[PDB]
Formats: C-alpha cells, sequence, structure tokens
C-alpha cells in the first residue's frame, strides 16, 4: 500500500 | 524532444535545506509552467507548486512557508528549493510540464531526485565480484554478479558493460543493513562459453558520495 | 482537498484479461480526472487526460470512463509490459490531489528457479566480513524459502533477502539471499550450502560449496 523509494513501486 | 533533467540525489541534514535544480529542453521557460511534485511513503503523490510562464508561483498550501521556486529563462533552469526538512520530507522530487501552459496534466516528467533527510553521512560503497564458477553454471548458463556493500544513502545506479549489456541483469533493491548502511547485489546471466572470450564489468555509481567503479568480474 | 480513493490496493490477473481500475472522489470533479502509469525505477507517464482522452503514444489498449466522483481506468487486454503502478489524479479543485495507487501484478504458468550460489570473495575477505550469495533466479510464483547450513548448523538471523519487482517481459521473479559471516567464523568451517524450496520444485535444490573448492 505505500510507495518504496528503492523501487519506486507500491509495496503493501 | 522535450526533456526535463534533475541534478542528483543527495543528503540532506534535518533542519536544512533542499536544493534541486531542473534544466529543461525542447521547449522555452517562457512558454510554459513548471510543476514539482514529490513521491513519499506517508503521503504518495503530493503536488508542491509551480512556476508560471511570467515568473508567478504558486505553492501547495502546507509548503507555502518554506518553499521557493525560481528561474532562469536564458539558462532554461528552474531552481527547487525548500527551507528545514525533517525525516518525513525523505521522497523522491520531480519536475514537471503539463500538456497546454495553463494546465496540470503533466505529460513531462523529470527522473526525479531521491532526497534523504538524516543526521548520518554519505559513505560511499565498496563492489565484490560474485565470480562464475561450476556452482554458478546450469546447461550452458552462467550467473555472475557484483556485490555492491555498505553505502549511504540510496540510490546506486548499476550497469553492465557500460550499458552495452542488459538482457538477463537483475539488480536487487537495496537492503538495509543493522548497520545503517545499504549493500545490494546486481546479477547477469551470460553463456558459460563466453566466459573466456567476453569481458563482465559492473558500473557502479554512488552519486550522493561521487564514487564511481568499475568491477571486472572474472571466473574464479 | 479532494481525497480520491483507488480500489483494489492490488489487482492481479492474467494476460489477456481484461482489467478495470477504479479512483472514486469525495466530491464531484466533472471529468477533471488523469491516469498515471509507474513502472520500476520509473517516473509517472501520462495515459489518460480528462477522464477519456487519449494520448500522443500510448497503446490503444488503455482507456478510460466516468463522470463526477467514479471513475475507471481499463485495459482490455492486458500484457505482461502493463505491470506496474497506477495512479489517479484530480484538478477541478486546487490543489490537485493524487490517489494512493493500485498495483498491477500478473499470473503466469509455474516457473522453477534455477539456483546459484557464489563463496566470498578473497577481495572481501580482506575486509574481515564475508557474505555468501545465493541466487534464485527467474521463478514464479514470488513465494520462495532459502534455508541456510553451515557445517549442517542452521543458520539463523544472519541472512536478508531482496526479491526483485516482476519483470515486465516473462513476468517472474527473482531472489538473492545473502548470509553474512565474520571472517573469523567463516574460515572455522568448510560447507556452506544453500537449500531452496518453491512450487516449482519436486525436492528442494540444495547448492553448496566447500570453502577454497
Amino acid at each position: 500500500g505505500q510507495q518504496d523509494l528503492s523501487t519506486r513501486r507500491l509495496k503493501g | 524532444q522535450v526533456q526535463l533533467k534533475q541534478s542528483g540525489p543527495g543528503l540532506v541534514q534535518p533542519s536544512q535545506s533542499l536544493s534541486i535544480t531542473c534544466t529543461v529542453s525542447g521547449f522555452s521557460l517562457t512558454n510554459y509552467g513548471v510543476h514539482w511534485v514529490r513521491q513519499s511513503p506517508g503521503k504518495g503523490l503530493e503536488w508542491l507548486g509551480v512556476i508560471w510562464s511570467g515568473g508567478n508561483t504558486d505553492y501547495n498550501t502546507p509548503f507555502t512557508s518554506r518553499l521557493s521556486i525560481n528561474k532562469d529563462n536564458s539558462k532554461s533552469q528552474v531552481f527547487f528549493k525548500m527551507n528545514s526538512l525533517q525525516s518525513n520530507d525523505t521522497a523522491i522530487y520531480y519536475c514537471a510540464r503539463a500538456l497546454t501552459y495553463y494546465d496540470y496534466e503533466f505529460a513531462y516528467w523529470g527522473q526525479g531526485t531521491l532526497v534523504t533527510v538524516s543526521a548520518a553521512s554519505t559513505k560511499g560503497p565498496s563492489v565484490f565480484p560474485l565470480a562464475p564458477s561450476s556452482k554458478s553454471t546450469s546447461g550452458g548458463t552462467a550467473a555472475l554478479g557484483c556485490l555492491v556493500k555498505d553505502y549511504f544513502p540510496e540510490p546506486v545506479t548499476v550497469s553492465w558493460n557500460s550499458g552495452a549489456l542488459t538482457s538477463g541483469v537483475h539488480t536487487f533493491p537495496a537492503v538495509l543493513q543493522s548497520s545503517g548502511l545499504y549493500s545490494l547485489s546486481s546479477v547477469v546471466t551470460v553463456p558459460s562459453s563466453s566466459l573466456g572470450t567476453q569481458t563482465y564489468i559492473c558500473n557502479v555509481n554512488h552519486k550522493p558520495s561521487n564514487t564511481k567503479v568499475d568491477k571486472r568480474v572474472e571466473p574464479k | 482537498d479532494i481525497l480520491l480513493t483507488q480500489s483494489p490496493v492490488i489487482l492481479s490477473v492474467s494476460p489477456g484479461e481484461r482489467v478495470s481500475f477504479s479512483c472514486r472522489a469525495s466530491q464531484s470533479i466533472g471529468t477533471n480526472i488523469h491516469w498515471y502509469q509507474q513502472r520500476t525505477n520509473g517516473s509517472p507517464r501520462l495515459l489518460i487526460k480528462y477522464a477519456s482522452e487519449s494520448i500522443s503514444g500510448i497503446p490503444s489498449r488503455f482507456s478510460g470512463s466516468g463522470s463526477g466522483t467514479d471513475f475507471t481506468l481499463s485495459i482490455n487486454s492486458v500484457e505482461s509490459e502493463d505491470i506496474a503502478d497506477y495512479y489517479c489524479q484530480q484538478n477541478n479543485n486546487w490543489p490537485t490531489t493524487f490517489g494512493a495507487g493500485t498495483k498491477l501484478e500478473l499470473k503466469r504458468t509455474v516457473a522453477a528457479p534455477s539456483v546459484f550460489i557464489f563463496p566470498p570473495s578473497d577481495e572481501q575477505l580482506k575486509s574481515g566480513t564475508a557474505s555468501v550469495v545465493c541466487l534464485l533466479n527467474n521463478f514464479y510464483p514470488r513465494e520462495a524459502k532459502v534455508q541456510w547450513k553451515v557445517d549442517n548448523a542452521l543458520q539463523s538471523g544472519n541472512s536478508q533477502e531482496s526479491v526483485t519487482e516482476q519483470d515486465s517481459k516473462d513476468s517472474t521473479y527473482s531472489l538473492s539471499s545473502t548470509l553474512t559471516l565474520s571472517k573469523a567464523d567463516y574460515e572455522k568451517h568448510k560447507v556452506y550450502a544453500c537449500e531452496v524450496t518453491h512450487q516449482g520444485l519436486s525436492s528442494p535444490v540444495t547448492k553448496s560449496f566447500n570453502r577454497g573448492a
């Protein structure tokens, strides 16, 4: 549900 | 064509100020407004503000006091500056241009600038080879890689053979070790029979620390 | 500030199926909504403007509809290059705001991992640390177990995993498990083994090496 700055993809 | 190019990612210490430069081409700043958007874990996508063709600025409400946008039309540069950053201001910052001069549908984006707000210090990575062997060959395919260890902050860029090798590359997401430094591996699979003839180099760039390393990876 | 609610959080579909993304607004916004795609390590890419209008260079399989508060982004026959997050944006009211995004995952047939193991390099050992890397390559689905053993002692807590996002071409994942020892510990033992369990393997696969060769 939250964005992940490492991958720029939504993760949980 | 239309491009927007941002300055590199970096560390900012708490309470200090963030500065990003957008350099545009394919259009003139006197004809289009340039907007600033960020992407954070807390707030997601968040429009920050805009400097218009004529130099006027608008700032999203929570940032009016600590945000400031300027530009040099002749140099095709837009300067983003935000004051007193805290940890939740860690985010990817983008400049964007819309389709028309007055609108907000963002057809053109910069590449993003990952900004980390941390009291810590910048630290370049050490790069170690993940050497192919028999324990890493399967049916004519060998796997090889680079261990990019103990750096801060994110990001690091990894390519193979200066861009020419892209097929079969997996650069893994960074993981934060208990030391508070990041580590990752980048792998590629190749024909084992080419290990004799071809050269395999991972090109590592840690822009926050100005660390560029080229690591040759050879069978051991 | 208009609240944009995207649902669901994650969409999982098979290649060729249809798929719709919902964006609901907290008050009427007319057709003043735009849609964006974001791929792994990418910047957003404008797909639709004003609920339904095409954008130059965007595959025709992308379409949008809706008005008022209920909006839909549709892909009529999904491809693996569509693996991404998708966001809506409203601009009927200042300031412009974005939804929180729906993730698009793709189903595919089961693919067993190819397993490779890498001892620590002599370069790393000079620093007094030992990383042992186990690579699980090009597998589906995402669930996998990696079990580390050092001279038949089960390792626990001294490894870290990383998984790539889904591949845009073949829809697989790859995973890395890194086991981290001190040089002294590493030098004190001989057999280093990575055991991999996955739905595509009929029995666990073990890749091991003896320190030295």
